[PDB]
DNA sequence: CGTTTTATTTTTTTTTTTAAA
């Protein structure tokens, strides 16, 4: 209780709560029978600007007092409207909602509530820490209490000591726990975004409990916060910044039941085949088509009190020099789909020897990467040359995609639902069936069914496709370009093709996929006549007809391929059944 | 603000009148009978849980804090003898210290103890008894913890009580008593160990289940300290669930590098649990194939492999002639690539077979499946920490793809093979291990899928010796057959329409119904009578003919014979009846002929 | 207070200082303290070379000559512009150094605006001092193999990166290509068809792009 | 009847281990 405007601070907030906006929109009947309890309102401060702009500069400039005050006028309103959400009386955080470079923090925005972005990193070690004393008197059986503070709540802290007992008299003192509560405690540093750069200039922040990493090391955000720095520099000093809020920017949707009833709507439109085929690379004849499960993942299927088998797809193919300008249109919209380096290690999924970082360590640096495509897809380059060490550690994946290393590190077991590609080069060029499919490459046909086909990539330069060549590829190359800035929109051969900007488009593509991810389009009657009658005459009639020469990969343990593909067909219609056509789908492969 | 007395008055009414007859068999006195085992001097620690309380009241549902509940329940019962001299090491220690002449926690002689895990673990959860299941890690020992010790002052004579519950303490000094307070008589202090109390103390690490664990998330652990009776009660490596306290940890001692409001928590224990009686059941039913009918259902057909597995489920064969033991575990060796689902049945056996294991192709090299070492200079020395296949005693660690792993990666392995033998110069040792571990063996063909020109060890790489430590070796590969793969195919498809697939052939044994019937089996050590060892002896040497009359054929070693002896006896396990026969081994002889005489047609 | 922001590494300054102190004493007697502070730096402005950091006659210079169409085989002599080479040739030049255009696309794909030349041969041919040259004549780096190329303070790891660094609208031209370790051979195939850049060190993925190119210099076989 | 408490980091040589055309 300083100098006394505080009542009269909290009476502007309390002021707060009058008409339509408090009346209507603000609280109430806008959190609490949604049901979430977390204290947390987000506030915006153009509007209390346009009420108390003076309150408005009440924080930029002491932002240390303005929140037991905002609390108190919190409970104040809650606290004589819901006798419910009452009985959590703490501080009761709220949201205080300038974007400055985390290298340009510069002795200054002191008790100002501001703004950076950058990069969430060294993502760190959680414990609580103590609020109250709930000391009993057990002679005299008195339950009270003790208050404790820290510079990273207030500005004052309590004689912050031991537990304290042995006080009063020497009575029966002792604790009581259970109610003594506790506060969950984050901490973690943030680096500008680095192309900016020209050594970047680093941050350091400390959380609290409804705060707690809310993303991870290797994504971003734009985090708001006050400053202090506690230390007594020459009687150094060193800083942090805090009293904070959260968002975030490299998300993806405003998308209430409106949007779904939007994909559901144009469904009925029965070759989609030909609209989500042609959509990401028309910079590209050839396929696409068949790209279509290495985006959905898979199926999941379990047995009751059993196992299961796994789900998704892993195929690739051809001539030397499209397949490095290819394996895109996925990687950048695709969520969280990493392909790697092309001949990478030391976390493929390895400890990789090497304990000069950090002087101990056991799992100090034991990890793979395709788990961080758990549920995503992969691709690499460089597989016709790749070593075969970890080619083991494939074997395992295709087989099973569950990890299962123990050479002395653990004794692992972590899912997966992954899929990968792969690379290509011909050790002899244009050989596919004058010499032979198989091994105009350098590889290897254990992988039958490992990946889900044995497919072809192909050309010859012409004399008759020579003027087909130049006049499409050239026909691209100036339909590259506007009326067909440096480069305005190219319409015609999109437009005689009677199409329409928003109709070619990722939002409007993934429009029809994060719901179409989600269902379960059992089997009916069909796959089990088609399956079994048709690779029976199949594994014998592929052996005629010059078609063993392509006949590498026949297995039994394909036949599940042969229903994840038309599994995402049933999904590709959000049809919860499946035809005879949509077997053909995925036959034509062949 | 509630009261901890008149709840005193709840408890006495709940405990007082405890004959609860809600069934035919409850007028007698449950917790007066427990009350008696008090009077017994037997039980130390009873129990609580939510029914016991449930039908009582509603509060405590959510009062019972977990903590003040029980010194008050503690000292209730402690002044409660309604209710012989020398029973106890101390407690007839303390009439030793009256024949001349306490806290009820001093005289402790008992004790009570009473859909979440560390990762939704919500931190405000402090004080609440609450349940976790995951998987121990980090076995540890265990050793006294004292309580509150005895400082007698000698020259003055009070036996000092230093009730303590913290982890670190101080001394108590010369004398706070009462002859030796301003009255100048004194001594010094010094304890007497035999009227001390102290307890016993299990601690380990906790790891997470590993199934929950979201796709951007690395599991931790916990610390278990559970001190008293409940110690030794939990191995490495089993999954298990606990019903405990969260709590603080008061790390005292310097005042900077603590002084932060620590708190390092750690948790309370209760309890370990880890996710004849069948015999009226066992009796309903006689039989002896039907496990192959309701164990792995998954696949049609091929159940001369799962029999053949059967058996190594079954065992019941040993013996320690001339001082020495003979190996009585079978090693199964396995060859083939075509869909069998080598990890269907490794995954179920694996679930099913309690004390199992896995590993992979290059998942453990030689140091880590057995026992290994490490480097350090934080933490100490280094130890063996012995690897999977050093911990699957008593069952089997699987090794898929074994042909592929190395070839000098049969060494050890081979060690293995002359059982529970795993010798280690490497710690300053020549040490033993007792490497007791069934061998599973499963790997595909070499260059091709069974080229028939190039025959066995021209397409195999394998060294003999390997061979011969291994009972049975199998190769799998079956041909395009127009009707084979058809009823495969509609049966898989089954439990995928479905979830359950074989329908009206046998009545399905669950995993607890399976493995309970299989622990009725192998302590029989059943019957040879004496004809079979001339017979069967002569029936060997059938074999040896017809394997010199071809050169170009296997080598044998006495295993051999060994082996054909060592399966028939394990089978009248599971007949139960202690009657090795004519049955026994023409059956071992019968798979024997069908492991072989099936590549060539 | 506001002398940083100032300046940066490479760079050549004149000073006034203190000579001041840090420690205690009376160090088996007394070793101590050296630093300074900063009074009123002033740095140097040296020549020609600083349009780096901190005219329209220049413009009609420029403008005039091309107003001339005799540019294309004239600068044919001028990139070498004092010895001989590429001389028929060297107008092949004229496209890269401007190069084409990184004509981005409605569709995925971001178009391969760097695009790549070569050379090849034996030396004596003035080959070494002539991309010793081209450095003088936008910006890059230059030498060949293992010589770019795959701290003790405040506890925090620095990398300083990759080969982006002074290449991102520069441009470089080296040799030995195969005379060089292949393990940094990976990169190349990943910096240079694509610039398919990424991070495996530790667990972050820095996803780096640029608009350079190289060229390559030989003394291959035959 | 008064006046004071408490922190360490990088490199060696052995015995372990691990890499490429
Ligand atoms: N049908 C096509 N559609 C799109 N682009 C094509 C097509 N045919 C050729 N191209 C172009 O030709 C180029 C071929 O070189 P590319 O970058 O594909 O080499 P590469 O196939 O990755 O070489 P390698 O596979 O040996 O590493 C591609 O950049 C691609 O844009
Ligand atoms: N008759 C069958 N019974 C049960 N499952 C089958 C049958 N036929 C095929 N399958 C399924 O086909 C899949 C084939 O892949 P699988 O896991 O068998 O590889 P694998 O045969 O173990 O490989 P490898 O033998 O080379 O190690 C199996 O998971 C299995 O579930
Ligand atoms: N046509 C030429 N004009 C000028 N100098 C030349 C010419 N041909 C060779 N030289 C000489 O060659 C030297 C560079 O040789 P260099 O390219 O280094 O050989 P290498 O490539 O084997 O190292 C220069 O010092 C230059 O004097």
């Amino acid at each position: 209780e300083g100098e006394q405007f505080i009542k009269d601070i909290q009476r502007e907030y309390v002021d707060f709560l009058d008409d339509e906006e408090d009346q209507g929109i603000y609280a109430g009947h806008v959190k609490d029978m949604i049901a979430e309890k977390s204290k947390r309102l987000i506030v915006n401060v153009n509007d209390l600007k346009r009420k108390n702009p003076q309150r408005a500069l009440g924080l930029l400039s002491n932002a240390a007092d303005e929140q037991l005050a905002f609390g108190r006028a919190l409970k104040e309103y809650a606290s004589t409207v819901d006798p419910g959400y009452a009985k959590m009386h703490e501080d009761l955080f709220v949201g205080f909602e300038r974007h400055v470079t985390p290298r340009s923090l510069t002795s200054i925005y002191l008790g100002n509530m501001v703004c950076v972005e950058g990069i969430v990193t060294k993502v760190s070690l959680i414990r609580p820490k103590v609020v109250r004393s709930v000391h009993y008197c057990p002679n005299t059986r008195k339950v009270m209490e003790r208050k404790y503070t820290d510079l990273t709540s207030f500005e004052a802290v309590p004689s912050g000591a031991a537990y304290p007992t042995k006080d009063e008299d020497g009575n029966l003192l002792e604790t009581e726990y259970g109610l003594s509560v506790y506060k969950d405690h984050q901490t973690l540093t943030i680096q500008e975004m680095p192309e900016k750069a020209p050594l970047p200039r680093s941050v350091d922040i400390v959380c609290d409990d409804d705060l707690v990493d809310r993303c991870k090391p290797g994504d971003r955000v734009q985090i708001v916060g006050s400053y202090r720095c506690l230390p007594g520099k020459r009687g150094t000093f060193r800083t942090v910044l805090l009293a904070n809020n959260i968002s975030l920017l490299s998300k993806e949707l405003d998308i209430s039941r409106e949007d779904i009833m939007l994909c559901k709507k144009l469904a009925k439109n029965n070759d989609i085949f030909e609209l989500l085929s042609k959509s990401l690379a028309p910079s590209i004849g050839h396929v696409k088509q068949a790209i279509l499960c290495l985006l959905l993942g898979g199926v999941e299927k379990i047995l009751p009190n059993g196992t299961r088998l796994r789900g998704d797809i892993n195929v690739l193919l051809g001539d030397p020099s499209a397949k490095s300008q290819l394996l895109r249109y996925v990687l950048n919209t695709a969520p969280r789909a990493i392909p790697t380096t092309g001949r990478g290690s030391s976390g493929v999924g390895l400890t990789a020897a090497v304990t000069t970082d950090q002087e101990t360590g056991e799992r100090r640096l034991e990890a793979g990467a395709m788990v961080l495509a758990d549920r995503g897809v992969v691709c690499i380059d460089e597989f016709d040359k790749m070593s075969d060490i970890d080619r083991t550690a494939i074997h395992e994946v295709m087989e099973q995609g569950r990890v299962t290393i123990s050479k002395a590190g653990i004794h692992a077991s972590l899912n997966a639902r992954c899929s990968v590609l792969a690379a290509a080069n011909p050790v002899y060029g244009r050989y596919d069936q004058y010499k032979t499919p198989m091994e105009n490459i350098g590889l290897q046909d254990s992988l039958l069914s490992r990946f889900d086909l044995l497919f072809v990539m192909l050309d010859v330069i012409d004399s008759d496709v020579d003027q087909m060549i130049s006049d499409h590829v050239v026909r691209m190359h100036r339909y590259r370009n506007p009326k067909e800035y440096e480069k305005y929109d190219a319409l015609l051969h999109g437009k005689s093709r009677q199409r329409h900007e928003k109709i070619l488009s990722v939002e409007f593509m993934r429009k029809y996929i994060h719901i179409a991810k989600c269902m379960k389009p059992k089997l009916g009657e069909q796959a089990c006549e088609a399956i079994a009658n048709e690779y029976s005459r199949l594994r014998s009639q592929e052996a005629v007809e010059t078609d063993v020469a392509r006949t590498q990969p026949i297995t039994a343990r394909t036949l599940e391929t042969l229903i994840r593909l038309s599994t995402a067909h049933a999904r590709a219609r959000m049809s919860k059944s499946v035809t005879i056509d949509d077997a053909h789908a995925a036959i034509e492969l062949v | 603000r509630r009261d901890y007395a008149q709840d005193r008055e709840s408890i006495k009414t709940f405990l007082s009148e405890f004959c609860k007859c809600d069934d035919d068999g409850k007028k007698e006195f449950v917790y007066g009978s427990q009350l008696v085992k008090l009077a017994h001097r037997e039980q130390v620690l009873i129990t609580i849980d939510l029914d016991d309380l449930a039908e009582f009241n509603e509060s405590l549902a959510e009062a019972v804090n977990c903590r003040r509940y029980t010194s008050i329940f503690s000292d209730v019962i402690a002044e409660l003898l309604p209710s012989v001299h020398a029973k106890d090491a101390l407690d007839v220690y303390i009439e030793h210290r009256l024949m001349m002449e306490f806290p009820s926690e001093l005289m402790k002689r008992f004790e009570v103890g009473f859909a979440h895990s560390i990762r939704e673990v919500k931190a405000q959860h402090i004080g609440k008894l609450v349940t976790v299941r995951g998987i121990v890690t980090r076995c540890t020992e265990v050793k006294p913890m004292m309580v509150v010790a005895t400082y007698t002052c000698d020259r003055c004579g009070s036996e000092t009580y230093q009730p303590v519950n913290s982890l670190s303490f101080t001394p108590v000094h010369d004398c706070p008593s009462d002859d030796c307070r301003v009255n100048k008589a004194g001594g010094r202090l010094y304890l007497q160990t035999r009227g001390s109390k102290f307890v016993k103390f299990q601690e380990v690490k906790m790891q997470e289940h590993s199934d929950q664990v979201p796709v951007g998330h690395i599991p931790r652990s916990m610390t278990i300290m559970c001190r008293g009776e409940v110690t030794r009660m939990a191995q490495p490596g089993d999954h298990i669930v606990v019903s405990g306290v969260f709590l603080p940890l008061m790390r005292t001692g310097f005042a900077q590098m603590i002084q932060g409001l620590l708190s390092e928590t750690f948790l309370q224990a209760h309890r370990i649990i880890c996710i004849p009686e069948e015999l009226e059941e066992l009796a309903q039913d006689d039989f002896y194939e039907r496990l192959a009918t309701s164990l792995a259902p998954e696949i049609y057909g091929h159940l001369d492999v799962k029999k053949a597995l059967l058996l190594l489920l079954v065992g019941g064969v040993d013996k320690r002639p001339d001082g020495m033991k003979i190996r009585g575990n079978i090693n199964i060796c396995l060859m083939g690539d075509p869909g069998v689902a080598k990890s269907q049945l490794l995954g179920y056996i694996s679930r099913l077979a309690v004390r199992s294991q896995y590993t992979t192709g290059r998942g453990s090299s030689g140091v880590g499946l057995t026992a290994a070492v490490m480097k350090d200079p934080l933490t100490g020395e280094m130890t063996l920490e012995g690897g999977a296949l050093v911990l699957a005693d008593q069952g089997v660690c699987c090794i898929d793809e074994f042909d592929k792993m190395a070839d000098q990666d049969r060494t050890a392995i081979h060690e293995v093979m002359e059982q529970q033998t795993i010798s280690i110069a490497k710690a300053g040792i020549m040490t033993t291990l007792n490497a007791r571990v069934s061998i599973l063996a499963a790997a595909n063909p070499a260059f091709g899928r069974y080229n028939p020109r190039r025959t066995v060890e021209q397409n195999i790489q394998l060294p003999a010796a390997l061979l011969s430590r291994f009972d049975l070796l199998w190769l799998i590969q079956d041909k395009p057959d127009r009707d084979n793969d058809l009823r495969l195919a509609k049966h898989i498809t089954y439990v995928h329409s479905h979830s359950k697939q074989p329908p009206t052939r046998v009545k399905a044994l669950d995993m607890n119904l399976m493995r309970r019937y299989i622990n009725l089996c192998k302590r029989k050590n059943p019957t040879i009578p004496d004809e079979l060892t001339d017979y069967i002896v002569g029936a060997y040497v059938e074999l040896r003919r017809e394997a010199r009359n071809q050169k170009d054929m296997t080598f044998t070693s006495a295993r051999n014979l060994l082996g054909i002896l060592r399966l028939s006896t394990a089978l009248a396990r599971l007949r139960l009846s202690d009657s090795v026969e004519k049955d026994d081994v023409a059956e071992a002889l019968r798979l024997l002929e069908m492991s072989k005489d099936s590549l060539n047609q | 207070r506001s002398l940083c922001e100032r300046v940066v590494p490479g760079n050549r300054v004149l000073i006034q200082g203190i000579y001041s102190i840090r420690k205690v004493g009376k160090a088996v007697v007394g070793v101590r303290a050296p630093y300074m502070r900063v009074v009123g730096i002033t740095v140097d402005s040296e020549g020609a070379g600083a349009i780096s950091r901190y005219t329209s006659d220049e413009e009609e210079h420029f403008r005039r000559m091309a107003a001339s169409g005799d540019i294309y085989e004239r600068l044919s002599q001028s990139l070498a512009p004092s010895i001989f080479g590429s001389r028929d040739i060297k107008k092949a030049i004229t496209c890269m150094l401007f190069g084409g255009s990184r004509k981005r696309l409605p569709d995925g794909l971001c178009r391969r605006g760097d695009i790549n030349v070569l050379l090849l041969g034996d030396p004596g041919t003035a080959k070494s001092q002539l991309l010793k040259f081209v450095e003088k004549v936008p910006i890059a780096v230059y030498t060949s193999g293992k010589g770019s190329s795959t701290d003790p303070q405040t506890r925090n790891f620095v990398m300083e990166g990759g080969a982006m660094v002074l290449a991102d609208g520069g441009v470089v031209c080296i040799d030995e290509f195969d005379k060089m370790r292949e393990d940094d051979r990976v990169a190349i195939h990943e910096a240079m068809e694509q610039q398919t850049i990424s991070i495996a060190k530790a667990g972050i993925t820095t996803t780096l792009n640029s608009r350079c190119s190289v060229l390559a210099a030989a003394n291959s076989i035959f």
